[PDB]
RNA sequence: CAGAGGUGAAAUUCUUAGACCGCACCAAGACGAACUACAGCGAAGGCAUUCUUCAAGGAUACCUUCCUCAAUCAAGAACCAAAGUGUGGAGAUCGAAGAUGAUUAGAGACCAUUGUAGUCCACACUGCAAACGAUGACACCCAUGAAUUGGGGAU
RNA sequence: CUCAGCACGUUUUCUGUUUUCACGCGAAAGCUUUGAGGUUACAGUCUCAGGGGGGAGUACGUUCGCAAGAGUGAAACUUAAAGAAAUUGACGGAAUGGCACCACAAGACGUGGAGCGUGCGGUUUAAUUGACCAACACGG
RNA sequence: CGCGGGGUGGAGCAGCCUGGUAGCUCGUCGGGCUCAUAACCCGAAGAUCGUCGGUUCAAAUCCGGCCCCCGCAACCA
RNA sequence: GCGCGGAUAGCUCAGUCGGUAGAGCAGGGGAUUGAAAAUCCCCGUGUCCUUGGUUCGAUUCCGAGUCCGCGCACCA
RNA sequence: CACCAUGUUCAA
């Protein structure tokens, strides 16, 4: 039973032979780069309660000059993406939905 | 007590900058076999370029500049440009996904003797009416974006001195004149000199250093309170 | 200990549901530095909004949700 | 009583605080802006007795208050902040102690200059700890 | 200057002969992040910085040349991931074996600290993959709508 | 100026990697100009392998290899199913949304300790005449 | 045989006040948790210190004779 | 027999230089908890090896001596 | 992300 056409990974049949693996973001498991689920997070450094304390005590930072943030590009193992609930198991008809941009 | 043996010293930039005296520091008093003036004369001082030229606009806010100590005049640390670098928060926000990213490295030997790398990064953009999914680039054209940048920095910064070259790297005179000439090769979303480093230096001339500071702003910490 | 007023009850938290997540306004004396400051804190016991309570260390905020 | 430099009462003297939060222990380290001179280094494992609390944000907060106590003695009115995770080949996401350390310097009246994350990012990586199958839990 | 590390909690381990941290630098060996994707190249293994080079490869364009030269294949040839082997280098990091912690009823395992062979290069050998699209090669016919890569042609 | 340039827009067309979509096909899952279609209405060409599950990719023989091994490759004996795809259910130290004082929470009042009453087991005895959350002051 | 070592709760081992129902790990019991067993938790029991004498206020210890077990040696013509 | 160190509850150990003992840890209780290990809070507990000179007052000062370490000695 | 091993033979 082929659970999914493309077999879990972005490689088609006659395109690549292999893709060199990356380590998982927390597991450290080596999975191929096209297989491993990849999220680019734009996480702020401070919570909006905590950022308001720091922006008030800052000569630089205010409503005019915004505070920096973290830009890190996480890539996870498939065991690692389910367990951190980055990704979840979806119904059989619902598995083909593909999101091309961050919602 | 450890602050009982510390003397406050003041760090002066060269004459290019508006706020000359930045980043007050400490150092030990001289014991006698080791002098403070030799321990200080290799230190590197990182300062934001918006905290120096005193005219922001979120192009200077995202570059810090490093200065290395040449001469010690009492409480002043007479410095020279060590490196400049676009900060890590601005640089990671410039990458989008579906475009392409060219990274050039050019080795420049100035007319003073300073050898430097400049690490230019560039990014393609889509056009206004463009319906395509990606707008990548031909690798013939990214090698001529790279060839023209490498040719144009080795020509403009090999005539100049080092005070002039830092004034080219600051104020975006070099970068704006490098976007405009490299935009008819490929559509460029952003061309930004990412970091520049002084790699090798000429042998230390004292009169060439004092000329690079104009008038030293005369620190106030060989003092009574 | 500063006396803060519950202006919002954010729902029952914890595993067993005995702890309540509130949003407490600090109610200082209006010339103070930390006046009209609001904190998101965990309350143990039955708490409705507009219920004053004493706070030992007001500089902590609880992790929401 | 104050080993500060020669200025008025109003002037801001800057140092650079180096907040390093791991998931094991958080550091708060104040230097001179060259790094070559250290004013105070207070770590979160000096505030708590158990090793599991050393990474916690409350131990980062108490370590942040011990810094402000000495930085006033040294005459440091304001700070630039360089935050970092462990980086390199490791997890690159900042720990629990990071945002609570920074909030406790602003809450204690230390003026905050320019926030920057200087976590070590490789252009290409050495091989990371753990096997091909990674850490298994 | 008084602890760092590590964990689910720890303990092996490092540390007032100064660890961890912070700054600039140096050395050595690997590796080329983000960009990096249902993208390209290659017969398959496989291939990801740059610049100067060497011989090639396919596609496309063509009112060039050739004129059946082809298809597929026992036998026979040359390639073939990783581990492995031989001889020299290298030896940074990860690390089969092994050693210490711990968990456990036991733990010869997972987890932590290490650490040999190996990892990396040169020249030989091997020819064992979930070597996969679990789909032999070459032709033919075959409805539809988004896209995408390279070449060419119209505006 | 790698500049009679670069990218785009609308449209043609060849080559490549694909995608959600008509027949048809299949035991189904699924495949579908990229066939698993054009097949009992069964023949375009060539080629390799399979013949119930094992034993067994074993033994012997031989050829390669420095060795590890590799290629080739049985039988005696043994078995009545092994498999394949789907359905319905039950289960998960798998997600997700609910619920219950025969669950917890926050508490109350106790049982388990003691003495007795009574039921159950055992041991005795001529005999000490069902049930083991949903048996044990219950068969009134 | 000379010489040297030990006999200890059912098992394996300790034992420096000359002396704690003598101590340890395991086992045996009785109750819990479990649908049940194991693990786990709460408890309780069990010693002729091989044996006979003797030193002593008091002996597993201290001195003995015995019974066992286990070795070291057992030589050069 | 010469100099250095060690003796402080069962175990472990820093001392105020001559004004009264401390933490570490084990032993009995509540807390965590549904049940753990770890974590917490609470009640044991050392005449401070023997002697003196006994400084207002000796774990602390000082003079011998037993005990234990190292590095040194060496003619009945 | 502490630990969490197992349930005799046919038959209904
Ligand atoms: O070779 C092509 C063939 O001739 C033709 N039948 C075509 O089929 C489609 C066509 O599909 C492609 O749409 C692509 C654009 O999204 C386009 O590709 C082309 O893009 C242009 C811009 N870059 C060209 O410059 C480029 O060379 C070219 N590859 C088409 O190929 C549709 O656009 C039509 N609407 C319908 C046709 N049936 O596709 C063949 C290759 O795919
Ligand atoms: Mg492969
Ligand atoms: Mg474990
Ligand atoms: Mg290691
Ligand atoms: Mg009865
Ligand atoms: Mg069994």
């Amino acid at each position: 039973t082929t659970k999914r056409r493309n077999h879990g990974r972005s490689k088609p049949a006659h395109s690549r032979g292999r893709v060199k693996p990356i380590h998982c973001f927390n597991c450290g498991r080596l999975t191929p780069k096209d297989k491993a689920v990849g999220r680019f997070v734009v996480r702020r450094m401070l919570d909006a309660a905590s950022a308001r304390d720091v922006a008030e005590a800052s000569p630089v930072y205010g409503a005019n000059f915004p505070m920096p943030k973290l830009y890190m590009k996480q890539r996870f193992c498939i065991a690692c993406a389910i367990h951190s609930r980055t990704v979840r198991a979806r119904p059989v008809g619902n598995r083909k939905i593909r999101y091309t941009r961050k919602v | 007590e450890t602050m009982a043996r510390k003397e406050w010293y003041d760090v002066v930039a060269p004459a290019n900058f508006e706020k000359r005296q930045f980043a007050k520091t400490i150092c030990n008093k001289t014991q006698g076999t080791r002098i403070a003036a030799d321990v200080l004369r290799g230190r590197v001082f990182e300062a934001n370029l918006a905290d120096l030229n005193q005219s922001a606009g979120e192009e200077e806010a995202y570059r810090k500049v490093r200065f290395t100590v040449q001469e010690v005049q009492g409480r002043n640390l007479l410095t020279q440009f060590h490196s400049m670098e676009v900060t890590t928060d601005k640089m990671a926000s410039l990458l989008r996904k579906w475009c392409t990213t060219m990274e050039t490295t050019v080795e420049v030997k100035t007319a003073d003797g300073y050898t430097m790398r400049l690490f230019v990064v560039a990014f393609t953009k889509p056009q206004a009416n463009q319906q395509s999914r990606n707008c990548y680039a031909k690798q013939r054209l990214v090698k001529w974006l790279r060839m023209r940048i490498t040719k144009m920095i080795k020509r403009r910064l090999s005539k100049v001195q080092i005070k002039e070259a830092v004034s080219l790297l600051t104020r975006n005179v070099l970068s704006d004149a490098l976007v405009r000439r490299c935009n008819p090769i490929l559509p460029l979303r952003e061309l930004r000199i990412r970091k520049v480093r002084v790699v090798r230096t000429p042998k230390f001339d004292a009169q060439a250093l004092l000329s690079a500071h104009g008038t030293i702003p005369a620190s106030v910490e060989a003092d009574q309170r | 200990a500063q006396v803060g007023l519950i202006i919002k009850v954010l729902g029952r938290t914890g595993s067993r549901g005995n702890v309540t997540q509130v949003r407490v306004r600090l109610m200082a004396e209006a010339g103070s530095p930390d006046y009209n400051r609001t904190i998101v804190r965990n309350v143990k016991g039955p708490c409705k909004e507009n219920d004053m309570l004493s706070l030992m260390e007001t500089e902590r905020e609880a992790r929401r949700l | 009583k104050a080993y500060g430099p020669n200025v008025k009462k109003g002037d801001l003297v800057y140092g650079v605080v180096h907040i390093y939060a791991s998931f094991n222990d958080t550091f708060v380290h104040v230097t001179d802006t060259s790094g070559r001179e250290t004013y105070v280094k207070v770590t979160g494992g000096m505030k708590v007795k158990a090793d599991r609390d050393e990474s916690s944000p409350y131990a980062a907060m108490m370590a942040a208050q011990d810094v402000v106590a000495r930085c006033k003695e040294c005459g440091i009115n304001a700070l630039h902040v360089k935050m970092r995770a462990v980086g390199g080949v490791r997890t690159k996401s900042p720990g629990p102690g990071a945002q609570a350390a920074l909030r406790a310097l602003a809450r204690a009246g230390m003026k905050i200059g320019r926030i920057e994350d200087v976590t070590p990012i490789p252009t290409d990586s050495t091989r990371r700890k753990g096997s091909r199958r990674g850490r298994r839990l």
